[PDB]
Order: C-alpha cells, then structure tokens, then sequence
C-alpha cells in the first residue's frame, strides 16, 4: 500500500502548491491595491493603455483558466494613493523620514498606525 | 484471480534470445510488436470451456 | 538549501524562502512591472521542487498537476528567459566597431586534420558551422562582445519580456528529456545514522535509509569530464573548444554521424575517441540539465545523498535493455522517487510496472 | 479513479514501456535528415522507421 | 558605439531628444543608449591583446598592477587579492600550473600521507577525525593548528628557498641563460621561464589601490600559487 | 472505383524479409523509397486496355 | 579492508571480447546490467566462512 | 559548355553496392569524401591535349 | 625540431582496416583511446641514448 500513500503525498503537495500561490497573491494584495481587472492573455484584446493600475494576467486553455501573474502600470499611480498618501500621514516625526526619500511612505503610515495605539516611543 | 510475469520482462528475454535490434528490421519485432494481454481473461475462459 | 544542511529545518527554511520569494522586485521595464505566479517553481525550467521536500530538484513533473496548467506554466517560464538581446547586442556591437581579434589568433586557428569541410555532405547545422575552423574568426569576435556587460541587455530582456507576455505569446517549452512513472514497493534499510546532528530530521532520515557519499564515488558532469580530456592533450583539438559547446553540437546530431561531427571541429584521435566515449555513456547528464543554468546551484544537501552505482542496485529494478546514457538517466529518475519516500523513513525500491494492473491480475518482476 | 485504470491498462496493452520507447526513438531521430541526398536515397524514412520499430 | 531598439512601452511624456523618439508607428518609439565600455575581462584581453601577455621585458617585475578588495561575512579581516601581471601569469601557467594540479587530484587507492593524500562535503574531508573523535582507543590525538600573520615569516629567506626549489629543475632542460632576459614566450627555452617565475616568486612585487603603493615579498597572495607555498610552509613547520 | 487498403502491411514484409537497416545502404530501400501511388488510375486504365 | 577498483576496466575488457552494441540485445548484457558490489562484505564473509 | 548532370545519382548506386554505413567506417567513404568537380575543366583541357 | 604532421590519416587508414564503430566495442578504440603524445621528446631522447 505504499503507492497509495505516495500518491496522497503527492495530492498534498498540490495541495500545499495551491495554497502557497493563494498566499502570496493575498499578501501582494496589500502593498498594491486589490486587484481591478482580470485581463486574458489570448482571448482579450488591449491595446497596452486603459490597463488599470493592477491587473491580474491569465491564461485560457481547454476550457479553462491559469493564473499568468500580475501587472502594475505605473502611469495609473492614482489608486496607490487610496492605500499609502502623504494626506494620512499627521505626526510630525515622520514628515522628515517622508521629505528625506518618499520610499518610506508605505512604513511611515504603517508606524503611525502604532502611534495611533497610543503606545510612543 | 492470477499471477502473471511482466510482458516486458518476457519480451526483453526474447529478444536477448533472438538477435534483435532497433536499427534493423526482423521477424522478432512484429512476433514482439503486438503482444496484448487485454483480452487474456477471454481467452482463459475458452481455455476452461474447451 | 545550503542553510537547511545546517541547523535549520523545512518549516523554517521553507517559511523563510517563501517571504524571501514575496518581497521578489519583479520583471520592470518602462514604467510597466510584471510579479509572475509564485508557481512557477514546480515549472521546467526552474528548480522543479515539492514544498515538503526541497531538496529534491526536477521532481516538480511528477506531481498530479492539470496537464493544461503544467503546460502554460512551462510557456510562461519559458517566456521568462531569452537570448535575442544578447544576440542583437553583439550583432550591433560588431557592425559597428569591426574585428577585434588579433591576426595571430587568425593564422593558429587554421584547418590541420585535412578533412573536408564540406563533411559526407550531411546537413551542417548552426552550431557546427559556428563552431568550424574555417567560420572561426566571426565566432571569436563574438565571444570577445559576450565578454561586454552593461545594462541595456537586461531592460531590453525585460521589455521583451513584458511585450511578449502581454501581447499572448508565449515560448514554446522544451520536452523533457526523462520521464517515468516508477512504483515503490516496500524494503530494508541501507544506511548508518548521520554524523549531522543539527542537520533537519529529513536529511538524517534520507542518511539512514540510503547512505552518505563520498569523493570517490561522487559523479563527475560530462563538461568538466570533456574539459579534463581536453586540457590533458593540448595540440589535439582548438584551444577555444570547451566541453559546452562540443557536448551541444553532439547533442544536436544522432549518434550515428557523431564521429563525423569531431571530424568536422578538428578534433585528433585522443581527444576525439575519449570524447565520443563521454558522449556515449553521460549524455544523459547534460540533457537533464540542457534547459536550466545550474551556474548558481551548489546543491550541498542533495551532494551529501549516496546516489551513485553502490546504490542503484538495492533500490532500483529495472529490467529492460535500455543504453547506458538512457539507463543511468532512468536511475536518477527512480533515485528521485526513492529519496521522496525515503525523507519520511520508509525504506522502497522502484520499479517499472504495476504489482496490480487489474484486480485479478498480479505482476511480479 | 478512470485515469488511473486507463493508464495501467496501457502498461498491459502493449509489450512495450516508456524507457523502451524512448531508447528507440532515440535511434531513429533526426537521422534521415541529417544524412546527405544520395545517403538519403538508400535508408529508410522517419515515418517508415517508426512503423517498423512500432 | 549606441544600441538602439524598438519599445512599444514607454509613454508620450517620456520622449525626449536625448534617449527615446517618438517614430512613424504612433504607439511605437524608439530607445537608444550610448556605450562605450573596456573589455577588461581576461579572455576579451587575451584574444584582442595577445602582445601583453607574450612578449616579456624585464621591466615588467617592477611595474604596479591594480589590487582588488573584498570583504567577507563577519567581522574578519578584509581580503586583498593581487593579481600577477600578463607575463609573469603566462609564466606561471607554463610552469607553476602543472604543480598545482596535480596537487588538486586525489584520487583512491592511494595512501594518506602521500603527496596528492595530504593535501565539499563535510563528513567525508573530516572523516579520520570523525572517527578519532568517537572511539575507546584513547592513543590516537587530533591536533588542529592555525597559522596566522605568517606573510611576515613568508617575507625573506623562505621566499628564496620557494625560488631555489623553482630553480632546481632548470638542470633538467638544456637551452637557457645566465640572468634574466626579454624572452619571447613560444620561443623562450623552459629555462628561461623557470627562472622569471624564480624572480616573480623571490622578488618584491608592487601593488596599488586608492592612491597607496605597496610592495610585498612574501606570498604575495598571488593567485593560483598560495595554496601550494602554504601548504609546503605548513608541512615543514609540521 | 477500388478498395482503399494501406500498403504498409506489405511493405512490413519486404523489409523483414530482406534486412532493411537505418543506419545502412541498401537495394531493397530504393524501391520502397520511391512507392508511389499517385498514377494508379492511369496504370488501371492502361491494364484494362492491353 | 579492500582496494577500491572501478568496475570500467574489467567491464572494458568483456565488451571487447564479446560483441556489445548500444543498440543490439544479447546475453552480455544480461550479466553486465546486474553487476552488483553493494553486498561485496556479506558475501566475503560467506567466502571465509566456507 | 557542358551539361549539368548530379552526382547524386552515381553516388547511391556506389553507397548501395559496397553496403556503405554511416557508424562504421570503410574504404567508400575515402572515395566519397574526395569527390570534387571544383577542377573540372582543367582535367577536361588536359584530357583533350593528351 | 620535430616536424608536425597530423596522425589523422593514420587513424583513418587505421579505422577502415579494422571497421571501428561508435556503437561497439572492439580492440581497436582501446589502441585507438590512449594515443598521448605528449610524452614523446623523452622517449625519443631514449631511443638515441641505446
């Protein structure tokens, strides 16, 4: 019966696959807002512009469809201030990490949201 | 129910047995080329029934 | 992998690479990014691995994967990688500054074997004619423009990448070059317990039932081997000949016109006999690992495994009569099996056919 | 559980296994075309050389 | 040279004269980018440059050749790797190399205070002391030494001894010279390069990085040839 | 109009009776090599007429 | 304690005398696909036994 | 002027009687490989003046 | 001084006498494989030391 359970070991491990790409497209879903369209790679026709800020790119085959990836435009920067913006941003400490280089934004705001638990260090 | 040797098995030993090549074509590769045991349990029963 | 040899284990090695893989920076190009599926791991073309038991590369194609889903993956990673702009780089480069190699180069590198070029008049493919004596020079200029880095290649590689994508083509996956489907029955332990004690409890287990290796009898890839032959009789090939392109070009033709081909790259007797022999029985190595640049894996847990002709005998079965390049492959392949099972302590030996194919009927041996 | 069945019932079906198949279609490749036209005139095609070996 | 292609990619704004022009395909422009780059590899050089590498003058053992640095995981001491110059590398690998490997091949059947046995995988390099280390018989003893700032020790009379061992098997091949001269290297008798690659060894050799010069006369961590005057140093010291 | 039946049965003869190699040069191959069916209707019609 | 020896010399020696073929089956094959020293201890102790 | 005929088909007759083989090697392929028309009308002018 | 003349027409002389193949295994490679003549000048010093 030991092929039996090589087989379930192998039914776990897609298992497992699956899983893991689901996790990692939940967790890519927060530093990038969620997901606006879901553009097909054959069937779909775009012309390269209109494609929102992030798009989701699959592939259909026999009747079916496979998750290709993401796409993020970056012309089409307006949706990334829904999550991340200098507006939210309040405490004064932070203003100076946000002049020094923007790239702290995403953890500026995420700090002030531990500052806004009241704990201050 | 039966216990059967492997037909790849028998057919490797046949082969070795004879002179038998890929490259070039003989009488051992068609006696070997269509070898099924699909329809061994009907054949079994004509076996019984003879 | 090197990491989980050494005091750390699957679940924290495993966790740690998948962060690792989510903060990826991604294929950027103009002002577009693509982040690809994660899945793209059990692919060809990358490390094909079980999440449960890393170690193990090119398992991935055994897992019960939809065929339609196994097969755009493999465009996709296929996609993933190009040499078009390395090629239109050089082509570019060439054009516009010339030769640059040096005329003593030019006349040392002439035809000495007395053969005619033209061969049998068999076909001469691409990688023949770039590789013989009398198309040499345009060939060294190349090598001296692949020697050239910068960063133009990579985003025009990335903007490739992203048109390609987006537009619907996709790359056309190379075939495996081994598959088998191998089914285990149960047997004894081989090994002794493992000196490795932080080491995580899989790789112990995989020392107890199978083994350690050993320099000895640790096995040798077919480039370094035609490289050693190369480098041991200088004079008898030319000198910009390496084991790469040779074992290529020879895995381009069939067997048969072989010899012809080491005619052709003006290859002496001693090297040209020993290297038709490497081919012979280690093709199977390189047309594992044709598709994949192994350049940074240093595989040092999968090294530590016993895989070697020692233990083949006690855990794989394989009857038929098969060649030598084409029966050590179909080794590796229930090796892989073999050591899936063994990460767990269950002791198995492969073989190449049912125990059950119907339920009246059983097969042995 | 149909896939499963059909699959070994391949094994059955014919004398020959996936290693086999691979050792002979490694024989057979690419050699008719690799060979010069007066060579081709007097060996077998790709298509004939499979219908023997198969 | 420029390397130009075609991106149907970038976007109106971005087309500016310098890089990126806007083509006769309303969507499509195209990019170009200006090289103009070394070929400082040591293949490009060997093939485009032979002359460096072949012709030798004796002027060559004093010039200064650039040295590489490169720090290591930790908080140990920064490495400095000196490169041998073209000719004095030529040398070495016509006479130094051979050594080295055979040095490096070990293979079975041998004993194991043999020259090749001497001289990975964890469990399988240390094995004897594996084994020494779980065992009731209390005679056999492990001792591990570490041999540091010995580049002091290399400078002076053991650098000329690696010289004279060098020198040694000049007897064996007839054509040669008193004292070092330009040579031409297909043409140069094994003499002749036995002893540059003596002077290479035994002389003092400069190096330079950051606007500091330096001159060393031990083992001048000259690649391809530490490994060997090393490990002699440590089996004589042994 | 005529029964439309495969000449590869045939021709899995000829090639077992006489050696018929891959890798080897033959006289049985260039008569197989040059099979051609296309004209038949022609031939029929001559045959009929003789 | 036994010298390790690779099997490739004295298996040379057998392909040349007899007649071995990449492509071909025969009887030298048979003995040479199963040559097997992972029980070279247990059998030399049977050896001594004796 | 003179006429354009292959050698293709002089070549398979010669490669079909002597058994010529593309693994092996023979004395046909030493005939075969050296067969150049380059200086043809050289030979031919030297023929005439004989 | 040695001249250098490539030993290629000797082995092509000394494969079609014996009909090396790549496929099999004769005497002929074992000769054939470990042709070194990287040894040569002390050998020829030795012939004119006897």
């Amino acid at each position: 019966d030991v092929q039996e359970q090589f087989e379930g070991y192998l039914r776990e491990e897609v298992d497992l696959l699956n899983k893991f790409e689901d996790s990692h497209f939940k967790q890519l879903e927060i530093f990038y807002t969620k997901s606006q369209t879901d553009h097909v790679i054959n069937k779909d026709k775009l012309q390269f512009n209109a494609l929102p800020f992030h798009t989701t790119l699959y592939k259909e085959i026999n009747g079916k469809r496979v998750r290709l990836g993401t796409l993020l435009n970056w012309t089409k920067a307006e949706r990334l201030d829904t999550i991340r913006h200098e507006s939210m941003i309040k405490d004064e400490r932070l203003r100076r990490l946000i002049d020094f280089d923007y790239g702290w934004i995403d953890y500026a705001v995420v700090l002030q949201r531990y500052l806004d638990e009241g704990n201050t260090i | 129910p039966v216990d059967a040797r492997t037909l790849q098995s028998a057919t490797a030993a046949l082969a070795a047995d004879t002179g038998q090549a890929v490259n070039r074509a003989q009488h051992v590769s068609m006696l070997t080329n269509r070898l099924t045991t699909a329809n061994a349990p009907t054949v079994r029963a004509i076996t019984v029934l003879t | 992998m090197t990491l989980m040899i050494r005091y750390c284990s699957v679940q924290a090695c495993m966790t740690q690479f998948c962060n690792d893989m989510k903060l990826l920076n991604g294929i950027r190009a103009g002002n577009y990014t693509f982040i690809p599926t994660p899945k793209i791991i059990c692919a060809y073309g990358t490390p094909e691995i079980c999440l449960r038991a890393p170690e193990i590369r090119s398992f991935g194609r055994y897992l019960p994967i939809d065929e339609d889903e196994y097969s755009v993956l493999n465009d996709l990673v296929a996609s993933l990688s190009t040499n078009k702009p390395k090629m239109d780089f050089v082509a570019q480069m060439f054009e516009q500054n010339g030769n640059q190699v040096h005329g003593i180069w030019l006349d040392h590198f002439k035809r000495k074997n007395d053969v005619n070029p033209d061969g049998g008049g068999i076909h001469i493919s691409e990688g023949l004619k770039r590789l013989m004596p009398e198309y040499c020079e345009r060939h060294l200029n190349e090598l001296v423009y692949k020697t050239l880095d910068d960063k133009v290649i990579r985003d025009y590689t990335s903007d490739i990448i992203i048109t390609n994508i987006c537009k619907g083509k996709l790359s056309k996956a190379p075939k495996l070059a081994f598959f088998a489907n191998f089914y285990l029955s149960l047997t004894g332990f081989n090994g002794v317990d493992s000196p490795y004690l932080t080491a995580d409890e899989g790789v112990k287990n995989v020392h107890r039932v199978i083994g350690l290796s050993y320099r000895n009898t640790l096995s040798t890839s077919p480039t370094a081997n035609v490289d050693r032959i190369l480098r041991n009789n200088p004079g008898s090939a030319p000198a910009y000949l390496t084991g790469n392109d040779i074992l290529g070009v020879l895995s381009d033709y069939p067997y048969q016109n072989w010899r012809t081909v080491v005619e052709l790259l003006d290859i002496t007797e001693p090297s040209a006999t020993a290297i038709i022999e490497v081919a012979t029985n280690q093709m199977h190595a390189y047309l594992a690992d044709k598709d994949l640049n192994t350049a940074n894996l240093f595989d040092n847990t999968s090294r530590t495994y016993d895989i070697s002709d020692r233990t083949y005998p006690k855990f794989v079965n394989i009857t038929s009569n098969l060649s030598n390049s084409n029966r050590r492959g179909f080794q590796l392949e229930a090796m892989k099996h073999i050591i899936y099972m063994a990460r767990r302590g269950i002791a198995t030996l492969a073989n190449t056919h049912p125990s059950k194919i119907g339920n009246t009927v059983y097969y042995d041996y | 559980e149909k896939q499963k069945l059909d699959k070994l019932k391949l094994f059955e079906t014919s004398p020959f296994d996936p290693l086999t198949i691979k050792n002979n279609q490694d024989v057979v490749d690419k050699l008719y075309a690799t060979q010069s036209s007066s060579i081709q005139e007097v060996v077998p095609t790709k298509t004939f050389a499979t219908e023997l070996q198969f | 040279g420029r390397f130009r292609y075609r991106s149907e990619l970038y976007r109106e704004r971005d087309v500016n004269s310098s890089t990126v022009f806007k083509t006769a395909t309303p969507g499509q422009y195209r990019v170009v980018k200006k090289i103009s780059a070394k070929l400082k590899s040591k293949n490009a050089n060997i093939v485009t440059h032979p002359m460096n590498f072949i012709n030798f003058k004796v002027d060559d053992l004093d010039i200064v050749v650039n040295a590489g640095s490169r720090l290591v995981r930790g908080t140990r001491a920064k490495r400095i790797i000196t490169p041998n110059y073209g000719t004095i590398y030529a040398a070495s690998l016509m006479t130094v190399l051979p050594a080295v490997r055979l040095l490096s091949s070990r293979a079975s059947n041998m004993g194991a205070l043999s020259t090749q046995g001497r001289i990975a995988l964890p469990h399988d390099v240390m094995a004897p002391q594996l084994a020494v280390t779980s065992s009731d018989d209390v005679s056999k003893i492990c001792v591990a030494k570490d041999f540091g700032q010995f580049d002091t020790s290399q400078w002076g009379q053991i650098s000329k001894a690696h010289a004279d061992g060098v020198r040694s098997m000049k007897a064996h091949y007839s054509m040669g010279h008193d004292t070092l001269v330009d040579l031409d290297l297909n043409d140069a008798s094994f003499a002749d390069l036995l002893e540059v690659t003596a002077m290479s060894y035994e002389r003092p050799l400069k190096y330079k990085m950051n606007g500091l010069v330096c001159e060393s006369a031990g083992v001048k961590s000259g690649e391809l040839t530490t490994q060997t005057r090393n490990t002699t140093t440590n089996i004589s010291h042994s």
